[PDB]
Formats: C-alpha cells, structure tokens, sequence
C-alpha cells in the first residue's frame, strides 16, 4: 500500500522518533533508509542490533501474514549456523511502525570486499564455501531467501559468514516490464546489481498470487551464483537490472565479468550457479560436493566448517576463552592444517 | 528571518531533535541581538521583522476564522472581505508600511480587501493583490495548510539553474517564480498571472489556437508571433530539462501553466525525485500538446527546441557539483520527498547528469530520451481518471 | 546468561581496525614532507590524478 498511497505523515517523522517510543533500544546510526524500509543500528543489551523499521501508512495491509512467516522461518533457520534470520518482529512498537531485530554483524560482504586486510585467495573460497553452506543450511531445513547479495551475506571479524534479511516479504515473482517492485522490494541498495533468477522475471500476462508464491530452491542458487563472482572479482557485479532481463532473454552473458575472475576452477562454478535455466541448477550441496578438492580444499570440510562451528555457537566463548581454546587445540590445529 | 522562524514554528524538531529546535531558537536569540547591536539603518530591520510576523499572524488570523466552517464560500469570502477592511481590528487594508515577505523590495502597505477570494480547491489557497508603496497592485497566492518547504526549495534550485544558464547566455525563459514558507503550514507564491493549459485546451483547443488568439502574426512558421513561438520552444526546453533533472514527478496539465508571451512552467511540485502515483509515469514533462504547440516533431520549432534540450543539459552538467552540493545539506531538510530516502536523494540528482557520459554521448542521450519520450502517452490516458476523482470533489 | 538477539557474539565488534590503521599511517607518511617540494607526479601519475 506504501507504494500506492505515497503519502508523507510517517516517512517525514520516520527513523530517530521510532526509537524514543521503544526502551530496549537506543539510535546508533542509520545503515540506510529507502521507501521500503527505515534500517538503524540500535545499542542493546545483547550487543548491536539492526532494526529496520516499515511504516504502516496503510491499515488494512495483513502484517499478520508476514509475522507469522516470520516466527515461523526464525524457527526453522534457529539451527543454521551460517544463518541469520530475523530475530524479532513487533508489530505494535509504535502506532503506525512495524520494527524487524536482528543481529548487527561486523562487516557486510560488500564492505568487507574492500576493507583491510584483503580477503586472501583462500579466504575468499572459505567465504564462498559458506554462502554455499548457509543456502544449503537454509535449503535443507526448508526455507529459500530470495534476496542473496553481497550486502545481506555478512562476515563476522573471523570470517564467519551469515546470511540475512531473509527476504519472506519481497515478491516472488516480478513483472519484467514494471520496475517499480524491483525498485521498491529490491534495490534497496540502489547499486542496480540484479542477482534475482532470470525465471523470476514474468510477462504482466503471468499475473496477486504471483506476489507471494512459495520461493524455489533453484532461485537461491542463482543469486549465491551472482554473490560469489561479486566477490571473486571484488566488487564487479554479474548483472545489473537491464543486463539480467537481457541475459534472461539470452541476449546477454557475462563474459567480461567471468573473465575477470582469476580462479578457473571458482568461474566454473559461478557459470554452473548462474546458468539460465533453473533445472540446471543443481543443490546447492550438489556444489559443494562437487568442488571438494576442486575449489574448496578439503580442510574446509573435514576441520575448518566443523571447529569454526564451534565459535557460532551462542554460548559465549568470550575473547579470553576463545584463545585458551585455541592455544589448548593448537597443536591439533597444526596436524589438520600442515599435512 | 523567514527560514530560521519556520524551524522555531517546526513543533516537529521541538520533539524528534529538541537540541537542533533550541540551535534554531538561539540562532534567532542571536539575530535579534545582532540588529539591535547594529546601526541605526540596520535596528529599524529588526522593527520591520517584527511588524512582517505580527502582520502575516493576523493574516493567518483571518485565515483560520474562515477555516471555522461556519459556512459556504459565499459566508467565508464575505467574511474575509469584511475582515480585511476592518481598519479598526484588522486594519490589513491599510497597516503601516512593511516589507512583503515573499518579495521584501515590493514594499507593501496593505491587502486590497476587494480583490481577495480563494481557489476552488481543497487547500483554499488565497488570491491576494497587495497595494504596494509605488501605487501598483501586486499579485501573490496565499496558502494554508499546505508545507511549501518542498516547493520553496525545487523552486529556489531552478532560480540557480536559470541564473546559471543565465551566466551562459542561455536564457532559456524560466519562470523561477518565488514561494516562501512562512511556516510549516503557512506561506506565500508569486502570482504568475496564466491559464493551466488544461484549461487552455479546454477553451481555445490548443496551444497553436491560444497563441494565435492572443499573439496572432503572419511572419511566424505557423501564425504565431516569432518573439512568442521562440519564447515558448526555449521555456519549453528549460522545463524539460530542469524537470527531468530533478525528476519531477506530476504531469497534470492543470498543473502546466501557459503565460500569453508563450513562458510555459510547472506549478505542482508535491511529487519529485522521480516518483508519481501513477506507475510507469514517463521519463519527463513532455507531454504531445506542448509539442503540438510546436507543430509536431516536423516543425522547426521542433529541430530549435532539441537543440536547446541537449544545450540546456550540457550546460547543467557543467554546474553538476554545485547542485549536488546543494543537497547534500539539504539531506536532513524535512523536505517530504527527501525525508523519505534521505542518503539516496543525492544519488538521485546525481543520476539524472550522466556524468559518465563524454559530452558526444551525452547529447545522444538526451536525444534518445527526447526522441522515445513524445511515445509514452500512457499517462495522458490515466489523467482521465484523474479529472474524474476530481468531478467528485469539486 | 541469556540472549535472544544477538546470536553470534563477535568480540571485535565496535574495535578499531587495527589493520586498517596500520595502513594508514604507511601510505599516507608526512615524514616527505620535504621531498614533495621537488617530487611530483610523473606522465602515468599526472593522467591519473
Ligand atoms: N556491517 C553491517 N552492515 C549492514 C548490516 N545490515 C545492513 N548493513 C548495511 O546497511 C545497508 C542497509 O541495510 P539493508 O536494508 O539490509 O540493505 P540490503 O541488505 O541491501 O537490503 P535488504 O535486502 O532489503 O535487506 C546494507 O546495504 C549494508 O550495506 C549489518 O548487520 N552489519
Ligand atoms: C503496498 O504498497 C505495501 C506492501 C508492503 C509489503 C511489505 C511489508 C513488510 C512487513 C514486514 C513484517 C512486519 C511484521 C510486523
């Protein structure tokens, strides 16, 4: 109805206001603010929080529908570990704001792409290894993002990636001849990079059940396809919006993007993830399975996906004890790590 | 005075950023310190400031006595008459000598009482005459209830980039007409006497039949005065540009204002940065009966205004930092259309220059746009719905 | 004891970048402060600044 309507009351007042209303929560800084949503780190209890905020201009829109997808993908994601749902959903925070609470993560994919000290050649495959692993973590317990970009696949300061913002509200299915949902739902970072499956992109002919039926798995794939020939090539998106239609149609390929990619065996997989029929598009575990050996070492199953496993866990291994852990395990370490 | 008062009267800032509401109320402390410090030429501005607020309070007086609903516009403009001529409690017919707001050099002595009526519209915006101190009559819209915050600064942009082109020698024949919040619900609009050109088709039939009902001459292309038909193919191309530009987003031909010398300019601002309520709007205010006016793209009229586009672009281009820089600090401006998406607006603005562009490639661009533009005609078929939501509220 | 939000506690959160600050102080080193009298850019650095 935001779309529609248009009208300013809430959006003039919108982002600091909201947080005076709501006690837990104090205004750090605003991460970003587009039609859609109202997104700002707060201060809590727990650690940094981002809250993106939607402003109900509309009362007779069904929330409901979307909190109680919400609960319900919070619970089922609640043991991914390289997965990060939204962690809370108020709807009556204020009298006309919703408020989405999920962790806040030391760096964005996007930014860490660029911040120091630059992503090794095996840290970039480690990253990659675990958007492969947290799509597969989320494909496996039955739920789909729909939204995979460098700017919602973040990094822990240890390189532990955690998908987020999934993306249960944004529709499914586009029309290809009206950006205006794209606009609205997708390019919230205004980059024009277009990563959503080519399948996704219909006639007007094709359609409002189209805007919310259920995601499918080989969507994902496709979009974790996009991210990691981003971050092989540090920032060089695959697709903008008027080259994805285009590639949709086949009159467009990559070609120059894929090029640039140094590792031949990570451009194969990019080509395979993103090809343009979704039957081709394997599991994301079929990937993964694949490229054992082949692109991602095998250190990083046997030791490295199953010891980090243990730092991603809630308890908390504190700053002290996460070192006399690894000093404990050290010469373990070494053995699985040096032959 | 006007703009730091419109943020002392912003009750919003009083509570979202009550330190930044005090900055503003001590930034006036200051400025009536200031004045009273200064010499005896520059004390009596702080008198006249003060006289320009009570004046414009007992105007929104008068304004808020006719908004009590006590009856039908008949009641509301004999009782706004009655007031204005009401020299005893009122007096604005003849208060002392001030500056007027919206155009201090127009020094005015008082509202005409005969003269003021409101527009029938849902705003009630108020026609005014003021008589100035030289003896004319000046014209200004007073409006209430309605923030021109967003007007007043799309408005004071395209003053810059007609001055600018203006530096160029492109005087492309804007009309930068001014407008001055007083308040967040309260302000003023210079009165560019003109005929929306949706009434203009509405009663001569067209722009061509318009021009040659008030500016007839067998020496232009097509019946129309050369001085008249230049006038309009040059201000024709200033909107276009400086519209598509900031991405204004209405098309409303009731919006589209033609004066007789042929200046055609936008009124309606409340839709910009590229969003309209109607979806799939086209890229700019090219609507075909303002290139009917030209005589259709096989016009000369035609071939002069595109090269007075691409002109008028490359020239903005020149001067695209300076109108970045301009919105950068109003990011935080309470600005409706900025509010919204305040980090992106820049980026926005920013996006309309092209600056990635050689200039070769840049007049391609514009000439692509214009080219494909004149085709969108799906907005001149959903404003027929428009006029008609309006036949309900009229 | 408890937390419901903040799953993956990071202890570097809000830290400065250490990393980052030691690049800084290299790159950008004041110590050529007179050199760069004499020194300017050449061909390939002119075009590029
Ligand atoms: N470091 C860090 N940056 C974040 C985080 N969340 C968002 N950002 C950044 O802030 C921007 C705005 O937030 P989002 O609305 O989530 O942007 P987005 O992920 O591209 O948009 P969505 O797909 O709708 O979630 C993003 O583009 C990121 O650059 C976070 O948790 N940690
Ligand atoms: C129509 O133009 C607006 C459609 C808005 C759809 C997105 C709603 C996002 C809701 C998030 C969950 C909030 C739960 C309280």
């Amino acid at each position: 109805g935001n779309q529609l309507a248009g009208i300013a009351p809430s959006q003039i007042l919108s982002v600091e206001s909201y947080f005076s209303d709501i006690h837990d929560f104090e205004y750090d800084k605003s991460l970003g603010s587009t039609r859609f949503f109202k997104v700002a780190r707060a201060k809590h209890r727990e650690g940094l929080v981002v809250v993106k905020v939607f402003a109900i201009q509309d009362p007779t829109l069904p929330l409901t529908s979307y909190k109680q997808e919400l609960e319900e993908l919070k619970i089922r994601l609640n043991s991914a570990q390289n997965c990060l749902p939204f962690q809370k959903a108020s709807e009556k925070a204020s009298e006309k704001a919703a408020m989405l609470f999920r962790q806040y993560v030391r760096d964005n994919l996007y930014d860490r792409i660029s911040t120091r000290p630059f992503l090794n050649n095996i840290e970039k495959r480690w990253i990659a290894f675990q958007i492969l692993t947290a799509v597969d973590q989320a494909h496996k317990s039955g739920v789909r993002h729909g939204d995979i970009k460098t700017e919602n696949v973040m990094v822990t300061s240890w390189n532990w990636v955690l998908l987020t913002d999934f993306a249960s509200f944004k529709p499914t299915y586009l029309p290809e001849d009206n950006p205006a949902d794209f606009n609205y739902f997708f390019d919230t970072s205004r980059r024009r990079t277009c990563y959503i499956a080519p399948e996704r992109f219909v006639d007007g002919g094709m359609f409002n059940q189209r805007t919310r039926g259920e995601l499918k798995r080989a969507m994902d794939i496709f979009s974790a396809g996009c991210v990691i020939a981003e971050l092989f090539t540090e920032g060089v998106p695959l697709f903008d919006l008027s080259q994805l239609l285009a590639y949709r149609n086949g009159h467009f390929f990559p070609e120059q993007v894929l090029n640039k990619i140094e590792d031949h065996s990570i451009r194969e997989l990019v080509t395979q993830m993103i090809h343009r029929e979704p039957d081709k598009r394997l599991e994301a575990e079929d990937y993964l399975k694949q490229q054992r050996g082949n692109a991602f070492p095998e250190i990083f199953y046997t030791f490295l996906q199953p010891y980090m496993a243990q730092f991603a866990k809630e308890t908390f291994l504190s700053a002290d004890e996460r070192i006399l852990v690894i000093r404990k395990d050290l010469g373990n370490i070494i053995h699985n790590l040096c032959g | 005075y006007w703009y730091v008062i419109v943020e002392c009267e912003d009750q919003d800032t009083q509570q979202r950023d009550p330190k930044t509401h005090e900055m503003y109320l001590n930034v006036m402390r200051r400025f009536s310190q200031a004045l009273l410090k200064g010499d005896k030429s520059v004390r009596v501005m702080r008198s006249l400031l003060a006289a320009q607020q009570t004046f414009v309070d007992r105007l929104v007086h008068l304004m808020k006595a006719v908004q009590r609903e006590s009856g039908n516009r008949k009641k509301k403009n004999e009782r706004l008459q009655a007031l204005l001529g009401d020299n005893e409690k009122m007096n604005l017919s003849d208060v002392e000598l001030i500056p007027l707001p919206l155009e201090p050099q127009v020094k005015i002595r008082g509202i005409i009482p005969e003269t003021a009526t409101l527009f029938k519209s849902a705003l009630m915006p108020a026609q005014l005459f003021f008589k100035t101190e030289d003896g004319g009559k000046y014209p200004v819209i007073f409006k209430h209830g309605d923030d021109l915050r967003q007007d007043q600064l799309i408005l004071q942009i395209i003053s810059l980039m007609d001055k600018l082109l203006r530096k160029e020698n492109l005087d492309l024949k804007l009309t930068p007409y001014k407008v001055l919040a007083t308040s967040t619900k309260h302000g003023f609009m210079q009165f560019i006497q003109s005929v929306p050109v949706a009434e203009v088709l509405d009663t001569e039939g067209s722009i061509q039949n318009f021009f040659r009902k008030y500016a007839p001459s067998e020496n232009g292309p097509n019946g129309i005065s050369a001085e008249v038909m230049d006038t309009y193919v040059k201000s024709c191309a200033g909107y276009c540009v400086i519209t598509y530009i900031l991405g204004v987003g209405d098309r409303h031909l009731d919006n589209l204002l033609l004066t007789k010398t042929g200046k055609l300019f936008h009124i309606d601002f409340g839709y910009i940065l590229g969003r309209d309520p109607k979806p799939l709007p086209p890229p700019m205010k090219l609507n075909k009966e303002m290139v009917e006016g030209m005589g259709g793209t096989q016009s000369e009229q035609y071939q002069e205004f595109r090269k007075q586009c691409y002109t008028a672009f490359l020239h903005l281009r020149r001067y695209s930092n300076l109108i970045l820089n301009l919105f950068s600090l109003m990011v935080d401006a309470n600005i409706p259309d900025i509010a919204l998406e305040p980090d992106k607006t820049v980026k926005k603005v920013q996006d309309k220059f092209r600056l990635d562009l050689s200039d070769e490639e840049a007049v391609h661009y514009m000439q692509s746009l214009i080219d494909e533009s004149v085709h969108a005609l799906f907005a001149a078929v959903v404003e027929q719905i428009h006029k008609f939501a309006q036949y309900w509220r009229k | 004891t408890s937390f419901e939000l903040v799953k993956v506690p990071d202890p570097q959160m809000s830290m400065e970048n250490l990393v980052e600050s030691k690049h800084h102080k290299l790159a950008r080193s004041l110590r050529s402060g007179p050199s760069d009298h004499d020194l300017k850019p050449n061909a390939a650095t002119r075009d590029q600044l």
